[PDB]
């Protein structure tokens, strides 16, 4: 219920795991941001509303294990500036919408182990947080990602820059005026063509 | 590394690479009323006239194309709307490119051929070619590919019957009448499918594309044919905004066309 | 402190506030009936005049404001249908209470300029005046707000095609005959929409308003326009009692409406 | 979950009975075609993807008891030379 830790605003330490929870109600935890270590594991969540955690401050370390989430929305987590572990480990999550790492300064300790993660170029941010924030090797070989089409034997961090290639960045001023400018030129282009194969033409037939 | 995936859509870029052709150039042609070459318009005349046999032969090579083009439409129609690919691996686009660049060089041999370039400018054929030509350039230099208004040359079916006409195939006044209403009513029937169809499975664009329904091209077709006999089912039927408001101007446009068109029935059915 | 909410249904007092100026009035004429004024006469009779300057550019004038008055409608149909609201706080109500008051302004010089009351009294002008006037005073008083019979004002489209004769627009009689016909179609399709959205949102009375269907304006629209061409996809549907009884009689009349048109479409199809 | 059991390569036996299983995805034994015991019973299995037992190779037993199978697909199990018992 909203306000159902009510009277414990100094409360530091809240743990949830092997109650089969299904439903939470934004704005539930009014007064809880002092709290710094959150389990809210082994449950049946599937949806997370936007605002949850914002009253949230000092929150440290959050954990998400052993649930039904499918997507994460960056607007539930918003920006914690003083979280620096969090874990999505067993879980049904595919992909990570890019930038939800870049809200947070510290995000130093990542567990993913289990989750269904169908590399792709979404999937491209966490690669490169790989690539700043290298991962333990054990932990490495166990994360792993399905390929479509083919096995599932990509390791997650096996990927480089090389796929990154793929996906295309927003445009530039260049490319957008060659974009906006291809039409123009290459209907001038034409109509010039065509005319001085005419007056070719008609300077050969005149001679 | 090798994946596929949507990311943004690009779509506006390959419209305003249109928008941007017509309008602009539409102005530059108002502001130059505001503010050899005979030799050349009688050759390029020449050229395009329908009583020679270069004229002949060119007209039927490119109602060919646009049939070419448009089992190509039908063919891509079966993929997602926009998608990344590589010009080099794929060779149908090579034929699609080929195919475009005929129809630009076409299209500048007509504008040489122009005693009204305003009027020539608001020509189906020219709007066609401005809505067609500009996108293929645009995704062969962006390495993408969007479905897009490539529907769009099956309003080139009209002149079909002229095809025959030329061809020793048609003679009287009546088969010709006839056949020109069979080919305006498909055409207009395929390309009112086209825009439903874009329109549908492309989704609201200011709901961030999340109405998308996964209607067929001959899904849509099978939508129109049952709209324009006033039957409608409501098995299929269009959910977005945007096109609702398509169909609703399709069914006024249609009832006022039908309407217009009842003598040139009667006139068929004679007496 | 700062809620808004629903409560009771004050609807009754709307419509009382405009049924007991409207019969009542109607029976204080036909009672007098029972049981300087020409120079005035004269003067309000010159002052609404056609061929004068200030006739026209005040029915301009009441013709622009009831665009805008229809345009507010329109923007407000988004919002619950009573809902309560601070007159000061908002200037959009402002607004259409200016409009209203010209409105009643007009009305009266109108009614000044008649030389048979009773007969002026049974116009569709004097009923929208009566049916859209009182309410936003009433409204203004109450410190509350409902949506209520505002689209009537549409019926104000029919005089379009006479806002143009007047402006050196229009010429020939055959173009004012077919604008006219485009007004008068628009202003019923419009108004239908106007009492089915009405009807379907409210909910049934009788029932303790239970069978409200959330049925935004636009989609009324296109239910209408669906159901007078004889489709009937029945994705969108009137629920309520009240409703289906509407679109029986709007069925009805449209079928005799576009039977008693006929004629103008073949004069205007011509020969 | 796809490659469950990652990392034991080795693997030989493995049994998950009564544990009420209601869901397996395509490919989740990635690595483990070394196994020759698989149970699969006391479980709430329904419908088996295409090529799920496609990477065991030396599976010898496989039991599916006690399960809610209604249709069984040959492209499911598909062909398994050192099965013995099912
Ligand atoms: C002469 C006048 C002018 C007009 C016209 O005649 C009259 O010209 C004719 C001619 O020009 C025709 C075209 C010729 C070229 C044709 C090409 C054909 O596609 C080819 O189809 C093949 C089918 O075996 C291969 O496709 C691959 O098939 C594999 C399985 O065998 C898949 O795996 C793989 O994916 C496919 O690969 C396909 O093609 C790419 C190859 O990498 C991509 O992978 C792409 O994804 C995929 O889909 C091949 O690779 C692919 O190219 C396409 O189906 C129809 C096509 C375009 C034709 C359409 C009709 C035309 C226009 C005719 C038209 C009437
Ligand atoms: C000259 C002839 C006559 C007829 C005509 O031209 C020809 O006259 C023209 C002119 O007269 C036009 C009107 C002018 C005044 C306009 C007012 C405008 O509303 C304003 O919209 C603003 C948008 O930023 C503000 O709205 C707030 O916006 C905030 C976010 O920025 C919200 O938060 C808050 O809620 C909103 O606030 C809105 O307004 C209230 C402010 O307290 C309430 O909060 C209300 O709830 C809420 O919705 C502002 O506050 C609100 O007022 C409305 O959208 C359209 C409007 C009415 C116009 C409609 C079209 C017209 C009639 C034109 C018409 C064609
Ligand atoms: C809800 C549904 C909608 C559809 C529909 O049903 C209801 O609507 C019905 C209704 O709309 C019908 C139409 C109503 C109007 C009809 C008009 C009628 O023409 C009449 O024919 C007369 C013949 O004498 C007049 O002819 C004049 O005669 C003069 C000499 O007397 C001459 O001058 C000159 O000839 C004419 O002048 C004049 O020519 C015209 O008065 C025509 O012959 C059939 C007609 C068009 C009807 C056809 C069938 C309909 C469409 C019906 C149709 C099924
Ligand atoms: C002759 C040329 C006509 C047709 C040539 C063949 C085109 C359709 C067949 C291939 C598409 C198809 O069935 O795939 C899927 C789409 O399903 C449909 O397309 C079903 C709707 C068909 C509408 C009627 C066809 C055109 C009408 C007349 C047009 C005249 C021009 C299968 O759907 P699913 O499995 O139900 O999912
Ligand atoms: C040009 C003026 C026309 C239109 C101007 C724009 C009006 C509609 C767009 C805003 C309303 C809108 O989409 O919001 C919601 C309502 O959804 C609809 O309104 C969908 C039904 C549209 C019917 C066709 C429009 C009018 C037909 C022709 C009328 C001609 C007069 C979105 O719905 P959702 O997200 O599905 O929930
Ligand atoms: C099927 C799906 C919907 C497709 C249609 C939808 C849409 C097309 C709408 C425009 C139709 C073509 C106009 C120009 C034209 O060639 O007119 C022709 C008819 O047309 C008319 O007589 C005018 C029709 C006006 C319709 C206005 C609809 C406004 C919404 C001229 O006819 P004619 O024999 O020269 O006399
Ligand atoms: C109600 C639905 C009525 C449907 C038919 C309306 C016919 C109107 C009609 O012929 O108008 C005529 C008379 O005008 C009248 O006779 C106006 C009748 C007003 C009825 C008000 C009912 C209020 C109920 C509570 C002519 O109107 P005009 O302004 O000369 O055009
Ligand atoms: C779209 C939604 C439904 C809107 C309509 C629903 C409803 C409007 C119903 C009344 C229509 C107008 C009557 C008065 C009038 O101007 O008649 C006109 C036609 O009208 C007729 O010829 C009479 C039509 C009678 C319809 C009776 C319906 C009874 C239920 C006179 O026509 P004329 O050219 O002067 O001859
Ligand atoms: C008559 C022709 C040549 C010009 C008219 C412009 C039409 C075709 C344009 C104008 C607005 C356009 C739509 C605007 C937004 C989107 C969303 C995006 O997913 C691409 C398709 C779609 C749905 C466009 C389809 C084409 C469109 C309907
Ligand atoms: C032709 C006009 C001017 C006069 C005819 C009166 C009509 C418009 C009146 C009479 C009865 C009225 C309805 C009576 C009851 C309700 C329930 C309430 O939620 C308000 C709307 C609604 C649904 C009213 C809508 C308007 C209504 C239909
Ligand atoms: C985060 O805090 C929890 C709560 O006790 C602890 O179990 C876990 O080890 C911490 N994580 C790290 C990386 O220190
Ligand atoms: C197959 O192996 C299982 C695994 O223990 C065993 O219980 C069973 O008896 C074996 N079947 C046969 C026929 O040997
Ligand atoms: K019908
Ligand atoms: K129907
Ligand atoms: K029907």
């Amino acid at each position: 219920p909203p306000g159902a830790f009510a009277g414990a605003g100094a409360l530091q330490r809240l743990d949830l795991r092997e109650n089969g929870l299904h439903s939470v109600h934004v704005r539930a935890f009014w007064g809880l941001g002092a709290l710094q270590l959150l389990d809210l594991s082994a449950n049946q969540l599937e949806a997370l509303a936007p605002g949850t955690f914002a009253p949230l401050r000092a929150l440290r370390n959050l954990s998400l294990a052993g649930n039904r989430l499918a997507r994460l929305e960056p607007a539930a987590l918003g920006a914690l500036p003083l979280l620096r572990s969090l874990s999505l480990q067993d879980n049904e999550l595919a992909a990570l919408a890019p930038g939800l790492l870049g809200r947070l300064p510290a995000l130093d300790a990542l567990h993913l182990r289990g989750n269904p993660w169908g590399c792709g170029c979404a999937l491209r941010p966490l690669c490169a947080w790989l690539r700043r924030h290298p991962l333990p090797a054990s932990e490495a070989e166990t994360v792993l990602c399905v390929w479509p089409g083919r096995l599932t034997l990509s390791p997650l961090t096996a990927f480089s820059d090389a796929a990154f290639s793929h996906c295309a960045q927003p445009l530039a001023l260049r490319d957008l005026a060659v974009v906006y400018t291809l039409g123009p030129a290459s209907f001038l282009v034409s109509l010039a063509s065509c005319l001085a194969l005419g007056s070719g033409l008609t300077a050969c037939r005149a001679r | 590394v090798p994946c596929d995936s949507r990311g943004q859509r690009m779509w506006w870029a390959f419209l305003a690479s249109s928008m941007v052709t017509f309008f602009g150039g539409l102005f530059i042609i108002l502001l130059w009323r505001t503010l050899w070459m005979t030799s050349v318009k009688d050759w390029a005349g020449v050229m395009i006239s329908a009583q020679t046999l270069t004229g002949r032969v060119l007209v039927v090579l490119v109602f060919a194309l646009s049939i070419g083009a448009l089992v190509i439409y039908f063919i891509d129609s079966s993929n997602p709307i926009e998608s990344c690919q590589n010009f080099y691996k794929d060779f149908t686009l090579q034929i699609d490119m080929a195919f475009n660049v005929f129809f630009l060089l076409y299209f500048g041999l007509r504008f040489i051929a122009a005693n009204d370039k305003l009027w020539f400018w608001l020509e189906v054929n020219s709007v066609v070619d401005f809505f067609t030509v500009p996108p293929v350039f645009v995704s062969v230099y962006l390495n993408r590919s969007w479905l897009g208004l490539r529907f769009l040359r099956a309003l080139r079916l009209i002149q079909f019957s002229e095809i025959l006409q030329f061809l020793n195939i048609l003679k009287t006044s009546n088969s010709i009448k006839l056949v020109n209403l069979l080919s305006i009513f498909i055409s207009t029937w395929l390309t009112a499918a086209g825009f439903i169809h874009l329109v549908e499975n492309s989704g609201d664009p200011w709901e961030n594309f999340q109405n998308n329904q996964a209607l067929t091209y001959w899904e849509c077709v099978y939508l129109l044919m049952v709209t324009m006999s006033t039957v409608g089912y409501g098995d299929v039927y269009a959910k977005t905004t945007l096109g609702r408001l398509f169909m609703v101007f399709f069914i006024l446009g249609g009832l006022a066309m039908f309407a217009s068109y009842v003598p040139e029935i009667i006139e068929l059915i004679g007496n």
